[PDB]
């Protein structure tokens, strides 16, 4: 669960590979379940360079790319718990109150 | 050559060995960051291309 | 055969020249055959600085730039056999098993 | 000047002639490499520009 | 005529000043003529350090920076005739036969 | 001190006055050259920036 999709539900390869040293984590409504009759209406997805102090994230029904920029973690991947990523659930999050920010 | 000549060299080698080498750490972390945000903004186009084929975002993994 | 294209099939000049000391080798489905009715759907292309210990390569249906980095060859160009380049054929290679790598 | 003065100079010339000159070979091969990877990432844009003109990648040579 | 541009045709300052001791010469299709309705499609431009044995040059439709490296001239600027610079005309020169070179 | 002592000094001053001073001319002309090629590769970015503002390269002078 929780990793970049290798294939879309129509059986076609997802035609995108990540950069040399970037961790990615991806979450959707119905997990890994390629049951040929489901519809994931949403996604929540995040990336960090293993060596970067920023984790970047977006969801289905949002504009912008939202970051956190905690100088603390610098050698982690988004699989680690202490990164404050957007896990399974909270997948739409059309709004953000006080946690992450890209606006002014 | 002369002892005084070998006293200026050691007085200059000491100078040219401390020229305030800057911290090239922030100037590299910015590149690693802007690889990941580029990569995400690209990844979004693959997701929202695949939706307009299948009426669904892809299954995970 | 096997060198950087000087012209595209619409008769226009390929508008790109390589760096001062870099060898390039390029392969496609239908070779040099500018028959004004063919379609090369793919390419496989590689570069090395004559003085570098790295050969870099990419193909049509792949993200990333894939290297090998063998310290042995240091004064070769990609025309040489002992460089382990991506020759004619194996031109798509959307996947790589155990030979070259750019991922983590 | 004095024989003892000409015994310190030769004792310092010997010092300043061995200061651990580093191997400047890896620090130059990295530049040659990053010319070729830059050149390839540029060459790709010419190929995938030319495709979107002609529906084909260019003929070789 | 023939010197680095101080201003672009939209009236904005050219925002670039040369190094401490480098001569520069620059040529374009329509000379100095800031007639507010012309289009210079091309340029040819060259530089040499006053004290250097190399003159370097580039044109609009070329990759690479092309040199000559004549040990003879060492105290000249590119204004001098005996430097073999790329004057007015020959401004594109997408190709070079046997005069200057940067390739292998 | 002793005449023989003043015969070794003059025998060493003669040595340490000829130590094959190298020609530091090529090693400086390379710096002057690599200032001008750097300066040109920079100047090109100003020209091809200004074109993408005005549809023209600048007028001369």
């Amino acid at each position: 669960a929780g990793k970049i999709p290798t294939t879309t539900m129509g059986g076609k390869d997802f035609t995108f590979k990540p950069s040399t040293n970037v961790s990615v984590s991806y979450f959707t409504t119905n997990g890994a379940t390629s049951t040929a009759g489901t519809v994931n209406t949403d996604y929540a997805v995040n990336t960090k360079n293993s060596s970067g102090n920023r984790v970047f994230t977006s969801t289905n029904n949002t504009s912008n790319i939202w970051y956190i920029e905690n100088d603390a973690w610098k050698g982690k991947a988004v699989s680690d718990s202490d990164v404050t990523a957007l896990g399974t659930g909270d997948v739409g999050k059309s709004d953000f109150s006080g946690t992450e920010w890209k606006s002014q | 050559f002369t002892l005084i000549e070998l006293l200026i060299v050691v007085a200059i080698i000491g100078i040219l060995a401390a020229i305030a080498i800057p911290q090239f750490s922030a100037y590299r972390v910015k590149a690693y960051n802007s690889a990941a945000s580029s990569d995400l903004r690209n990844l979004k186009t693959a997701l929202e291309s695949a939706f307009a084929d299948d009426q669904t975002y892809p299954p995970e993994s």
